[PDB]
RNA sequence: GGAAGUCGGCAAAAUAGAUGCGUAAGUUCGCAAGAAGCAUUGGCUCUGAGGGCAAAAAUUGCCAACUCAGAACUGCUUACGGCGGGGAAUCCAACUGUAUAAUU
RNA sequence: AAAGUUCACCGAUAUUGCUUCAAUAGAGGAAGCAAAAGUCGUAACAAGGUAGCUGUAGGUGAACCUGCAGCUGGAUCAUUU
RNA sequence: AUUUACUGUGACCAAAAAGAUGCGACCAAAGCAGUCUUGCCGACUUGAAUUACAAAGCAUGGGAUAACGAAGCAUCAGCCCUGGGGUUAUGUUGGUUUUAGAAGUCCUUGGGAGAUUAUGGGGCCGCGUUGUUUCGUGUGGCGCGCCGCGGCUUCCAGGAAUGAAGGAGGGUAGUUCGGGGGAGAACGUACUGGUGCGUCAGAGGUGAAAUUCUUAGACCGCACCAAGACGAACUACAGCGAAGGCAUUCUUCAAGGAUACCUUCCUCAAUCAAGAACCAAAGUGUGGGGAUCAAAGAUGAUUAGAGACCAUUGUAGUCCACACUGCAAACCAUGACACCCAUGAAUUGGGGAACAUCAUUUUAUUUAUCAAUUUACGUGCCUACUCAGCACGUUUCUUACUUCUUCACGCGAAAGCUUGGAGGUUACAGUCUCAGGGGGGAGUACGUUCGCAAGAGUGAAACUUAAAGA
RNA sequence: GGACAAGUCUGGUGCCAGCACCCGCGGUAAUUCCAGCUCCAAAAGCGUAUAUUAAUGCUGUUGCUGUUAAAGGGUUCGUAGUUGAACUGUGGGCCACGUAGUGUGGUGCCGUACCAGUCCCGUCCACCUCGACGUGUUUUGACCCACGCCCUCGUGGCC
RNA sequence: AGCCAGUGAUGGCCGUGUAGUGGACUGCCAUGGCGUUGACGGGAGCGGGGGAUUAGGGUUCGAUUCCGGAGAGGGAGCCUG
RNA sequence: GAUCUGGUUGAUUCUGCCAGUAGUCAUAUGCUUGUUUCAAGGACUUAGCCAUGC
């Protein structure tokens, strides 16, 4: 049975981008994976999405634009202190100069960057570049 | 293709556990039998006394005798089958003379094409065998 | 897939979005209580209740008008059944087979089914117990269950 | 001293009741088994447990029978009768039974 | 207040018996691995000259043979429209 | 009543060793020293500051989680006020006795609330049965309006609950679908053996023969009888089953999947050490049965030989009932659950449209960026009834076994795989579980569990090899 | 000789003696043995044996493999264990001013294009002249970021 | 793959003994205590601060200077303090 | 220093091991050894046995 959401809309997103689509299809919805794609959109990655009510879980239809090479969810969510950002930039990304990891912290869900602004460690949930 | 639970620290370490006995090189440090099989003790080096020369002929592509001997271990009473090295030099060794016996080069495997030897001579009355070889020394 | 076979069934039915009423209805939620207390007392199920007001009466939902779901309605009236309907249909027809394995004892197909079926009432009883709608220390055995059963 | 006797341990010696602990190979899983083996046992003075019948009832009163389990003190000359010696193997017959009254 | 008497308790040591572990002799019967270019055949590799192989049962100097069910890793991806 | 995990910041934590600031021991490994204004001295000289799992302890933060509780009629008491009823302090200690409070406990006035309408039941019965609002002053649209009544009474809480997962379970229906399973009764030819007639000299078998049967009538022809097994052609890159497996007809018994549904319920789930049931053929035990074929055995050939291949026989077995066994190239040599995934022809079951049967939006003169309706279409059979039926043609949908020789990415050492992955993986994390670690010795030895046995499960090492393998 | 830096030099031996961790060399012309001469490495140091760490993603949590190379249980059920769908919710005003996307209306509007008229050709394919819509400006206004202030910071109820 | 109970095994009551708590020990009472989250049994071994190898994660060593424990051939008992 | 090379074929691409390589206050043995500073030193086997002096 399904057991992850979030990581089951990341592999549909980084599916479609691979075969260069121009909308994707995700189902269901939840609030953690609303969090993460606005967090990619606010930096530029995706673009508009829309949400479709039916008294269940919801639908989200997804524009891409061709700037995201992956994404990808890590399972499990291991625990991030504030000074181990640097580790698992090193490992899971392709360089130090772009590309995010996104944590969920006590101050809600963000990218790495601004988690080290603020001082907060937290849970890895994912990446995209 | 393994757990990947988070909760599954009991379940890997149990994994690994069991799966570490298929290699031949963890097992046999771990293991004590062949140590006891081991004409040395874990030892290095071994002395004995010699009770016999024999000749031992190489392997099948190759042709010639080989210029071996038998000694008895001193710290165990075994018995075991040295090399004699280099060119002469079995004419420095005598019946019931003490020499130094250390391993050839692979850890109890036999090497070249001789048989079933693993053990060679070092030294001969407590002088030297490659000393006695380049006439560096007299033998006592 | 099925809990104990390998089917891959999808047929089902789907609510619709819009959860009012229709306006041509023009039957007050106190009527449809007095038609679903007047069906159990003819001694139905509540599935077959809201089947048969779904087929004569013109009543889609039972929700929808009165707010109420059917079950909560007969319980709130005392009329609700001793064991769990769904409980019940799977011990009835684990007695038919019992009954027909005592005059065929060749019948390995049959011996096979009535495995699976055992598994599931047990299954289902477990969480029956946890949700405290069977009394704790209730077990079902083949010997018994003949009896309080269709 | 301990089978050196003798065809041959023949004959004799020897074990022994009860209670507690413990018990091998083999096996048709029933047995083998009391396998093998170790300890206690007297006398005297005490203590506890095990029941019935009555009554205006976790109470009171009255009463019978002989088992079991303990303690202190004290003693031995090992002290009636009665009562398996044990173990490791080979051959034959599965077993209980019958059968040359008067040599098998 | 010394020697000394009796009892209780702690208990070395010795003997006997069980249990457990570690090393060890043995007539004979087998197995494996090597050497020597020994004797008898030719089972496999081609349709290997009876297609081969798996499970099982019996037989025979040796490889093997035979019966029953299976497989293609076959020597056929194929012939009442 | 709120708690842990996590995370930020600080407390509590021997030295040596390890990381580090400073100082030219001639440099360095070191050490904690040392420097100079030429000193009856000075630098108030220095010797800084770190890390040390896991557990424990203080005070922030509340996103992801986890421990609790509940399973919803096992429930729900609405608040504030005024008028009634029925321990102190008396100068101190020790005693009797009271007046009031407060509390509970019944009546009553004042006020404002209510998350679910005092109007729900009878009877006592009697009577009769043109005003806004659009839209171009005006037109045109506008929506609302333009057993019945009756007084009384008693009983009554019965409507406030997230939603129903393209997760699981249950229900109803076509008495749907199929070599799915268990029971009876029958049917069909054929092999074998008999019986009755006819005829007369060979028949059988092979590469060629021989073993074998035959004037005491074999083989052949017709008719019939007995017994046991088996269900040809139709039969397919078809169906059903968890796998092993399943094929004549009729009558019965209990099941199973798919489809349809504005039925019910509300996380009940996925995978799994231990544990259980089933499991081809051969094989074993006890009774039946015994036609065919046929391990063992016999005879004839062939051959250098032939304990084989070929031929004629022939026992166990092959079949049924009841018990065992649990060893397969038990194979798709490919574990289960879940998501995404390009193309054209076909096919098996169900449903919708069609056929047949019944019944009788604005707009829009000057438009367009991802359309407001591609929904079209006929045939054959059919009462002088398993039938409002049965097939075909056309377009959609859910489930299943597949193909491309006119199938795309991608992947792989390659052969090849591809909605059904061996793809979506060094750009390496969806969940669980079982195996492997060079070739042999070897699935062998020893020990132990199971078995009547045959066997099955668990399972090493000493030695020996430079390759074995794809 | 190669891995591995450095000789196709000169004598001796002739599958012998010997070398060789592995591959291999030696039967008459040995780049490998025994020696001479040259040359190489690192050096007051340099070989050999045994154990251990790295090489080793050949123990794999990061991070292995399982169609054919070693490796998926004969099939289902199933306990311990591991893993488990969505939801209660992150507010609004007031200025300012560089942005700041969009709709709705203002303001003028050369040239181009479109629609509607007039005339004209053709009947199978062409042109003229006007009363408006567009396109392009320029402001409004609603989204957006930066900076200040305020809010009983949903509604209600006080004031 | 089960361990523990005559003769203390888990707990209770009144005591004794100790410098002091306590099945530490005497008497009586109940049937408990531990275990696939690996008890019971077996093998190697003094524990730590630390050493070696360093992309990271890891693997391995620690008789030996400092801290703690134990012993003085084996094993038992004791006086003085 | 986040590094690899030789061996299976008539040639090719793999799986997989054997061999090579660097360190060790890590032990032992062989050859050699001019100067100086700093240092471990009967643990491994036998918690084996001890003359003599302190
Ligand atoms: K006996
Ligand atoms: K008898
Ligand atoms: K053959
Ligand atoms: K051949
Ligand atoms: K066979
Ligand atoms: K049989
Ligand atoms: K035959
Ligand atoms: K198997
Ligand atoms: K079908
Ligand atoms: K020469
Ligand atoms: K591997
Ligand atoms: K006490
Ligand atoms: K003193
Ligand atoms: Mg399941
Ligand atoms: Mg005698
Ligand atoms: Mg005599
Ligand atoms: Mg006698
Ligand atoms: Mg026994
Ligand atoms: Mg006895
Ligand atoms: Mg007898
Ligand atoms: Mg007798
Ligand atoms: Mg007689
Ligand atoms: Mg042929
Ligand atoms: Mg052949
Ligand atoms: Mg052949
Ligand atoms: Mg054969
Ligand atoms: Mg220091
Ligand atoms: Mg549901
Ligand atoms: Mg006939
Ligand atoms: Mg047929
Ligand atoms: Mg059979
Ligand atoms: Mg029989
Ligand atoms: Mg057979
Ligand atoms: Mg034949
Ligand atoms: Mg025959
Ligand atoms: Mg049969
Ligand atoms: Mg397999
Ligand atoms: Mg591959
Ligand atoms: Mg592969
Ligand atoms: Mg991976
Ligand atoms: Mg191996
Ligand atoms: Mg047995
Ligand atoms: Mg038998
Ligand atoms: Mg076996
Ligand atoms: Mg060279
Ligand atoms: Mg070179
Ligand atoms: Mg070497
Ligand atoms: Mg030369
Ligand atoms: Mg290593
Ligand atoms: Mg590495
Ligand atoms: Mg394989
Ligand atoms: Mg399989
Ligand atoms: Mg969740
Ligand atoms: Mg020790
Ligand atoms: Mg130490
Ligand atoms: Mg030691
Ligand atoms: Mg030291
Ligand atoms: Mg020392
Ligand atoms: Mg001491
Ligand atoms: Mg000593
Ligand atoms: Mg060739
Ligand atoms: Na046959
Ligand atoms: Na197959
Ligand atoms: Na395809
Ligand atoms: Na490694
Ligand atoms: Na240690
Ligand atoms: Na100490
Ligand atoms: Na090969
Ligand atoms: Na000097
Ligand atoms: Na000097």
């Amino acid at each position: 049975t399904m057991m992850s959401v979030l990581a089951n809309a990341l592999r549909c997103i980084a599916g479609a981008e691979r075969r260069g689509k121009r909308q994707v299809l995700i189902r269901p919805s939840s609030k953690v994976v609303v969090k993460f794609l606005q967090v990619m959109q606010k930096h530029g990655y995706i673009g508009e999405f829309e949400i479709v009510d039916d008294h269940r879980a919801g639908k989200i239809v997804v524009n891409l634009n061709g700037r995201l090479n992956k994404c990808g969810a890590i399972c499990p969510r291991f625990d991030c202190t504030a000074r181990d950002f640097e580790k698992w930039v090193k490992n899971i990304l392709p360089s130090r100069q772009f590309g995010f990891v996104v944590l969920t912290t006590s101050l809600g869900i963000m990218d790495h960057e601004e988690a080290r602004a603020r001082n907060t460690g937290g849970k890895v949930l994912g990446f995209f570049y | 293709t393994k757990t990947n639970g988070q909760h599954a620290a009991r379940k890997l370490v149990r994994l690994r556990r069991k799966n570490r006995w298929a290699d031949k090189g963890w097992k046999k440090s771990h293991t004590f039998v062949a140590q006891k099989a081991n004409p040395f003790g874990g030892s290095s080096h071994a002395k004995g006394i010699v009770l016999e020369k024999i000749g031992v002929g190489a392997k099948q592509p190759n042709s010639a005798i080989r210029k071996c001997v038998r000694v008895q271990l001193i710290k165990n009473d075994k018995k075991i089958i040295a090399f004699v090295p280099n060119d002469g030099c079995l004419h420095f060794i005598e019946e019931n003379d003490e020499v130094l016996v250390s391993g050839f080069g692979r850890s109890g495997h036999a090497v070249g094409d001789i048989p079933g030897v693993r053990f060679k001579i070092v030294k001969v009355s407590s002088v030297g065998l490659y000393a006695l070889y380049r006439q560096k020394k007299e033998k006592p | 897939v099925r809990m104990h076979g390998n089917g891959h069934g999808k047929a089902a039915s789907a609510l619709p979005y819009r959860r009012t009423p229709p306006t041509w209805l023009k039957s007050s939620s106190r009527d449809v209580i007095d038609a679903v207390c007047k069906l159990a007392k003819k001694g139905l199920s509540p599935s077959r209740i809201g089947m048969q007001l779904r087929d004569s009466m013109g009543i889609a939902q039972v929700k929808n008008v009165t707010g109420r779901k059917i079950l909560r309605i007969l319980k709130h009236k005392g009329m609700a059944p001793e064991i769990p309907e769904d409980l019940y249909c799977l011990i009835k027809r684990a007695t038919q087979m019992r009954k027909h394995l005592e005059r065929n004892t060749k019948d390995k197909d049959t011996k096979f089914r009535l495995i699976l079926v055992e598994s599931r009432i047990h299954r289902l009883a477990r969480y029956y117990r946890r949700v405290k709608q069977l009394p704790p220390t209730w077990k079902y055995e083949s010997s018994t269950a003949s009896a309080m059963v269709a």
